RNA sequence: GGUGCAUGGUUGUCGUCAGCUCGUGUCGUGAGAUGUUGGGUUAAGUCCCGCAACGAGCGCAACCCUUAUCGUUAGUUACA
RNA sequence: GGCGAAGGCGAAAACUUAGGCCAUUACUGACGCUUAGGCUUGAAAGUGUGGGGAGCAAAUAGGAUUAGAUACCCUAGUAGUCCACACCGUAAACGAUAGAUACUAGCUGUCGGGGCGAUCCCCUCGGUAGUGAAGUUAACACAUUAAGUAUCUCGCCUGG
RNA sequence: AUUGGGCGUAAAGCAAGCGCAGGCGGAUUGAAAAGUCUGGUGUUAAAGGCAGCUGCUUAACAGUUGUAUGCAUUGGAAAC
């Protein structure tokens, strides 16, 4: 994963 | 949300001047929507133990994705010399398992299943075996995606 | 420019035979001298990826954590960046469990704020002995919780100087889902770190550059002035 | 009147000896524990150092009076 | 540490004898492994024959001792303790893990053979342990020579 | 506990070796297919059940219909 939302 | 217990255990701490009985209990929290967790708590009376076990089990809640109402493959649950065979049940035949085992199956929200017992089936051993089984399952879409096939069977 | 050989005054020299076999596969095909060496280009790209990801995370208006607890080198660097950039930090040793157990952190920091607000409000509210005891507790809080009293919620991102040497930090980070960056060493596990940054930290001449570059990243991301990470020279920082 | 190997209460005792429990989080499936361990400081779990520990509760802890220095309200049935 | 099938092998000299380690790109042309049955050896003790018994010491004698002692205690003391010829065929004969085979982290090693070479050191090939990842068991622990992964064969297991 | 279990501390490795028979067995090429799978055919009575129908008070049950292991002959298959 490279997103936080 | 069901929050079903399995069994109350009694122990005793070997100390002179009154052997301390801080006995442990174990509860399982689920919601029949894939969320599964269980917690064991050691306390002295009923309400404190119930509350601590509820906190332990509900805080340890984790979801497991649900296939069709029944499993599609046979699988072995191995824990502490206690094995349980899971076999697919067609969606119109029925669910066969033991009381606590059936409680575990329902807690995951899974419909009619086939089960079989092996080894010494002390309830904690069966709980660990069921946890292993629900975590060791493989998915058809996973093997279809990680491989090159369009059928996805 | 950014993390090239000119800035690199030291990239190898870590003491030998402290290494991980699977960390001999991601980086530096095995040297015959068996000295712990590191790759240049892969580390450069990994650092660039960490830079842009932390840029994006900061643009998402999130929380960040920075660590340093070494004898004086990493501690001095993290203190300089802490008074430079407002990030969560620990100036002293990890308490064993300080990330996984979270409610105890909340009660400790609530007591810390109570003490700070009492001291700020107090013009004449305690005796000399009582005030001395309260100041002792304040100093003890400054030692460990003082570096994190600034923010009152879980930091969404965190760096690790050495996950194996900070075993508690890496364990408590793997307990949670928070993404983590780490200056990976040859005796570490890449699966324990969300984003690999394989670089030598036991050689301080490289970890100082890494710390400065992360400071640049957080400063530029926070819309603040930036000193390095795009510059044809860097200052000498060597042990005396 | 008997009946503390039937008691309440009370006391002696180890002993003014630093030891005894709980909450959270962690090793483990458990019988358990980590704090409570190891270093220094005191009588002391008193404190901090390091440390899956952090905290909290009991003991300890100290808050009393007399004394020791001085002052203050008051002066005999002290002084004289 | 080495030789070892284990049990075991050390004051040394020679005779005879087995196997070994290291590379063989040279040879044979699968001739290989296990093992029903069978065979052999097989700690110590002990029995029979000949010796002789330094030293101690089964049995036995005297003396302590406790309430009691054909005991732990002391002094003795016989068998025996040795080998050659015969037998016995058992053990904690245990590394508490049958043999053969293949793969599998890593680190510290240690010894010997190969070369480098002045010892040192390097890796290679074998023996040899400890540490330790993963994995395994309920754990202990095993952990590259596994109690991991498995195969072939033999032998055993079935509550007391 | 082939199916459907193990042998270290529990019950389990003979004390070990030689060790026949037997079992298992390096690679490549061919044929037969002995084994094996499979096609054609026959046989494997009825009755038992599985299913449908009929007669029953639904009913057990009776009758009707088919369902099959297994063996033999013949044609192939070539992986083992």
């Amino acid at each position: 994963m490279g997103n936080f939302d | 949300f069901e929050e079903r217990i399995v069994k109350l255990k009694r122990i005793s701490k070997t100390t002179k001047g009154g052997r301390n009985m801080r006995f442990s209990v174990l509860v399982v929290v689920g919601n029949r929507k894939g969320k599964i967790g269980y917690g064991i708590a050691k306390a002295l009376e009923v309400p404190n133990a119930i509350k601590k076990a509820i906190k332990a089990a509900h805080n340890s809640l984790h979801t497991i994705e649900i296939h069709k109402g029944s499993i599609y493959h046979e699988v072995i649950g191995r824990s502490g010399a206690s094995r349980v065979l899971l076999k697919p049940a067609p969606q119109g035949t029925g669910i066969i398992a033991g009381g606590a085992i059936r409680a575990i199956i329902e807690l995951a929200g899974y419909s009619d299943i086939y089960t079989k017992n092996l080894g010494r089936n002390t309830p904690i051993n069966m709980i660990h075996a069921t946890m292993d089984g629900i975590l060791k399952q493989l998915s058809p879409r996973r093997v279809a995606i990680l491989r090159n096939k369009n059928l996805n069977e | 420019s950014l993390a090239k050989l000119g800035e690199m005054r030291t990239h190898v020299g870590m003491v030998k035979r402290y290494w991980n076999p699977k960390m001999g596969f991601f980086i530096e095909p095995e040297r015959k001298h068996n000295n712990d060496h590191f790759v240049l280009e892969l580390q450069r790209q990994s650092l660039q990826t960490a830079y842009n990801y932390v840029k994006e995370v900061a643009q998402n208006n999130g929380q960040i954590l920075f660590v340093g607890t070494k004898n004086d080198y990493v501690k001095k660097l993290v203190n300089n960046i802490a008074k430079r950039v407002d990030v969560a930090f620990i100036t002293q040793r990890w308490l064993g469990g300080t990330l996984t157990n979270f409610k105890t952190l909340s009660i400790s920091i609530n007591k810390l704020n109570k003490l700070v607000e009492k001291q700020a409000e107090n013009a004449a509210d305690l005796t000399k002995k009582e005030n001395l005891m309260l100041s002792r507790e304040i100093e003890r809080l400054e030692k460990f919780f003082g570096g994190v009293k600034s923010l009152k919620r879980l930091p969404n991102l965190l760096i690790v100087d050495d996950p194996v040497y900070e075993k508690n930090a890496v364990a408590e980070a793997n307990i949670l889902r928070i993404p983590v960056v780490a200056l990976c060493n040859t005796n570490t596990n890449p699966e324990l770190v969300d984003f690999i940054i394989p670089a030598n930290n036991h050689q301080p001449q490289s970890t100082c550059l890494l710390m400065n570059l992360l400071a640049d990243a957080v400063a530029e991301a926070k819309a603040m002035p930036t000193m390095f990470a795009y510059k044809p020279d860097e200052e000498i920082q060597i042990e005396i």
